[PDB]
């Protein structure tokens, strides 16, 4: 029942890495409530107000030679340093997907068959999941939940396939992920 | 001297008072 | 672009809540427990390769509070607009009776970063073994958050994730049950 006005202050120090640390872009974003008002982009070299609220600050910080020089070295002293420290368990993190196939536990339309290909606990998020009706990618009648974050450095994604149970058919879910040298496959005995 | 690797944080400075 | 590391911090008035965390491609590397004054690694293994002096975070937060006070006045005391959360409940993995699993309550796209989340089993609150993440940053400056509930699948149990937020007309309930 607390309806008092809230006032929020956010500050984000961003380090964007391209091709290893070949190219690094440092960014300081100051956000009031939900509006970024001040920003320091390593590509610009100085603070600049994004909204009027940051104008006073941009003018002040820029007039601070020492400070301004420190922020100009962030790409190295801050960004590359941290990247070096965390690379081993972040940039290099890799967890193989656990693939399982099964028919949806709930069905609407009863002559068709909803097959579910669950790809669980993988990392990085980059992944390719495809269906194959014996040796023909059923690019049609395929719906996916898209990439889903579990919040614990693992992703999951379900790719459903609408089918019609016919004797002799052997559906196969094929998964490609950077954690494996060859694609993972799981067949479904119809 | 095992050596410890620390993540570094940017230090946020205090905004000056508006004055008057 | 390939990888992004973000040091995200915030201070909220009048709640007087502050947060300091590091994000790597949308996942939390660690955050600092303001109360215990200690760094908390998202995955235990992280702290075995890196360290972070929590005192550094505490100093930044005290500064953020001081800066907020000035910004609040400078803005003519304009408060933040409540943006209600999107809530989804899912399982860590495909369920199977008697196989331990985890229920995930994902609270997304909301602000300010204050939310009350509760887990309900057959209508009664449950807290045994539950855990949660701090508020995670979004590029639009709203927030994300995860709540977890380990459980033993049962065809007789019905679970709810109950979410409260000032931007909601009523508390929200997201249902999940074996089926």
């Amino acid at each position: 029942g607390d309806t008092r006005p809230r006032f929020l202050q956010q500050d984000k120090y961003e380090c964007h890495f391209f091709n290893g640390t070949e190219r690094v872009r440092f960014l300081h974003r100051d956000i009031y409530n939900q509006e970024e008002d001040l920003r320091f982009d390593s590509d610009v070299g100085e603070y600049r107000a994004v909204t009027e609220l940051g104008r006073p600050d941009a003018e002040y910080w820029n007039s601070q030679k020492d400070f301004l020089e420190d922020r100009r070295a962030a790409v190295d002293t801050y960004c590359r340093h941290n990247y070096g420290v965390g690379e081993s368990f972040t940039v290099q993190r890799r967890v193989e997907p656990k693939v399982t196939v099964y028919p949806a536990r709930t069905q609407t339309l009863q002559h068709h068959n909803l097959l579910v290909c669950s790809v669980n606990g993988f990392y990085p998020g980059s992944i390719e999941v495809r269906w194959f009706r014996n040796s023909q990618e059923e690019k049609a009648g395929v719906v996916s939940t898209g990439l889903i974050q579990n919040g614990d450095w693992t992703f999951q994604t379900l790719v459903m396939l609408e089918t019609v149970p016919r004797s002799g058919e052997v559906y196969t879910c094929q998964v490609e992920h950077p954690s494996v040298t060859s694609p993972l496959t799981v067949e479904w005995r119809a | 001297n095992p050596v410890v690797h620390f993540f570094k944080n940017i230090v946020t400075p205090r905004t000056p008072p508006p004055s008057q | 672009e390939e990888h992004v590391i973000i040091q995200a911090e915030f201070y909220l008035n009048p709640d007087q809540s502050g947060e300091f965390m590091f994000d790597f491609d949308g996942d939390e590397i660690f955050h600092v427990d303001m109360a215990k004054k200690e760094t908390v690694w998202r995955l235990e293994e992280f702290g075995r390769f890196a360290s972070f002096e929590a005192q550094g975070a505490l100093a930044n937060i005290a500064v953020d509070k001081a800066n907020l006070e000035i910004m609040t006045k400078r803005s003519n005391y304009t408060p933040i607009t409540n943006v209600p959360p999107e809530v989804t409940v899912l399982t860590n993995s495909p369920v199977e009776l008697r196989e331990p699993n985890v229920l995930i309550c994902f609270i997304d796209k909301f602000t300010p970063p204050v939310v009350n989340v509760t887990w309900l089993r057959n209508g009664k609150p449950v807290t045994t073994g539950v855990s949660e993440t701090v508020f995670l940053p979004r590029e639009d400056h709203l927030f994300r958050k995860f709540h977890y509930l380990p459980f033993l699948p049962s065809t007789e149990d019905v679970y709810d994730c109950r979410v409260e937020h000032w931007g909601l007309d009523e508390p929200l309930l997201k249902h999940w049950e074996f089926d």
